């Protein structure tokens, strides 16, 4: 061949902590189709917003959005419970066909995106340019990205601990958790790592009782 | 609102 | 400056599933510090592994090995609480530090990597090469492991989820959902991820009712 | 034995 | 636009040495046309031999011949002064024509190669891999291809001088070009790069009154 | 090794149109050293600038000046006659040697540049982004210097062949030639490429009974 | 034959 | 003054 069609920019979607997560590769000949499972962020919700992306950017609001859509009707479950598969194929015409659908139901939603959408060829080639002198502002947002999202979890997962510990957590460490549980929620609405790491440093010094309950309690 | 992880 | 000293190879750990996850991306300019924070993998784990690799392959097993140093005394926890700081440290002497620290206790290891360790310049280039001319079996292997990985977590959870339910459950939901456990707890010891898929689609849909149980519990 | 993420 | 038809390889011509010229650099997007003006190699050169080259290599004879061509009729004339005019132009359906043009008669001859020609994808990053294995001893066959280049200039415009120059040339300057002109002639004809560099230099050490002479001529 | 001393940039020298020729390039671990030949642009020469340049681009004034010196003491001789071998060498210190010495009187002349010198970090990837942004520019800047240059050879050497000539060469003949001389000198001190292609093709057009002549004296 | 430059 | 190609 003489030619090849390729992607010229990264395709993806927006995940938890405004992240862009690539489903194709940069530089991926077509036709081609690749799929992730993707879950809910909080407990009970109902819909999952997919926010479709081209760019290679690790900020999701600095690529191009190339659109978005609900998945609604997920039954009520805890958060990372639901399993919603997202899939990303391109045809041999060039189109976008982005789908999610909910493994339970098998309730789907999708978008189609023509093969001329997204960036021209003077805004990809910028695109490629700032990526490469952004790197490093984008790889500390990154780990900022996944310190919250970590904080995010450990937060969730303690006060689930302990709501099932209820008695056998002792009077006094339940007051020094629970005052962490305050410090490190007000400190993921922020964006300083430091701070964040703190507060997950100080929960993990005072839930060592509760802890060894947990794991006793399975 | 926003996918997260599996976990 | 007419020269830069550079990292030639990523370097990083070993994380779950075999995977290497990047602490210093390849053609960073020394000195530099990174850190990310890891956890156990195992309800009640007293130790941790950190297999420090140097490399583009994404199969941990496909890079240069630099050493392995464990963790242990990590207090009894329910898997994914602990936190585990790892620091990949490149002074201006090119001498690679690796330190994991168990925030809890402030226990620390490391390991101490000189300068000439790991790949030689034919080795590195060969690296390079092979890392480009796999890229896709790569990214295969990647999409496996996230499978895979998502599956296990599914499968604690879920187990955990029918303990804590213990008698809301109806008995037949409780043999639906253990029939589904034992197949996908199979499924995972394997390399299939269709089949992966395919037990935690099952999983999801017979448990609908334990999931409106564990959320309406918090 | 290995490391996985927090959640 | 969500994908780009580019070239997945340089196209090019043989050259002088056996390396290869590219017209159409490896990642251009299509359509595009690009021309360069060539030359005769020898004196009183009647014809000049197209041949059209895909991939990154230097040697010519390490990338793909996607076919060749002549354009004969060239009027007599010392080498390097008639210019043939070589345009490779590809088209909105990835077709590559190239052409040569006697820009003297306006005479001109063409291939045509339609847009499946050439390497397939697992050529073409074979291709890709082995053009950046080898760097470095491509490099070293350029170099050798510049200098046995120069040196064939050298030898030739020597010869001419000489003759131009008649009786004026002393009879011992004459002798001693004489002999390094067949030293240089004889060391063309191999691949030691320092032999042809050492003939060049006794040339250049034995040639200053035939310099003074031919300046002074014009 | 964990680390390689690297050129961040290519380092090269300022050759005839202006142009950057390369003789170390971007990303060569040190200790390394390359020659090149080079020559004379102008009939009884006596010196030559070696203007020593770091950078990407295709266009000399568009990359770091790391300083310049001469070379003089060259004998008259027609212009591409005489041999200045360039040598770029940096040591194992990082310290960039650049050397000419004329081959035929062994003379030379060095300028030694530090390590420290050129472009910081924050320049270098600047120009690393710069050159990626003018891709395109930076080719058509190189076809219309090539152009030049080509266009300049070919005024010199008709020019050369007009006096070989003398009396052989029609008076009819030698008016058509005077004339598309005058026009090319013209020509080849703008910058519009098709313009210079123009008069070269009217040169070669009315040069043919020249050519015979040429050919016919050797 | 192989071509080569204008000078 | 610059330097060019040997021919």
């Amino acid at each position: 061949v003489l030619l090849l069609d390729v992607t010229p920019l990264s395709l993806g979607i927006e995940t938890m902590g405004g992240v862009m997560t690539t489903l194709i590769a940069k530089n991926t000949t077509i036709p081609t189709k690749h799929s992730q499972v993707f879950s809910t962020a909080e407990d009970n919700q109902s819909a999952v917003t997919i926010h479709v992306l081209q760019g290679e950017r690790k900020r999701a609001a600095d690529n191009k959005s190339l659109g978005q859509f609900n998945l609604d009707g997920i039954n009520p479950a805890p958060r990372g419970m639901p399993q919603i598969e997202v899939t990303f194929d391109i045809d041999a015409d060039g189109i976008l066909h982005v789908s999610a659908k909910d493994k339970n139901s098998g309730k789907e939603q999708k978008i189609t995106i023509k093969a001329s959408s997204g960036l021209n060829e003077d805004e990809i080639q910028k695109m490629v340019r700032d990526a490469e002198a952004n790197a490093e502002a984008d790889r500390k947002f990154e780990e900022l990205v996944q310190t919250r999202n970590q904080g995010d979890h450990l937060l969730h997962s303690t006060r689930k601990q302990v709501e099932e510990a209820g008695d056998k957590l002792p009077a006094d460490d339940k007051t020094a958790i629970e005052s962490a549980l305050t410090a490190l929620e007000t400190a993921l609405k922020g964006e300083d790592k430091a701070a964040i790491e703190a507060k997950m440093q100080e929960l993990a010094q005072v839930s060592q009782k509760l802890m060894e309950i947990a794991q006793q309690q399975h | 609102p926003r996918p997260g992880p599996i976990y």
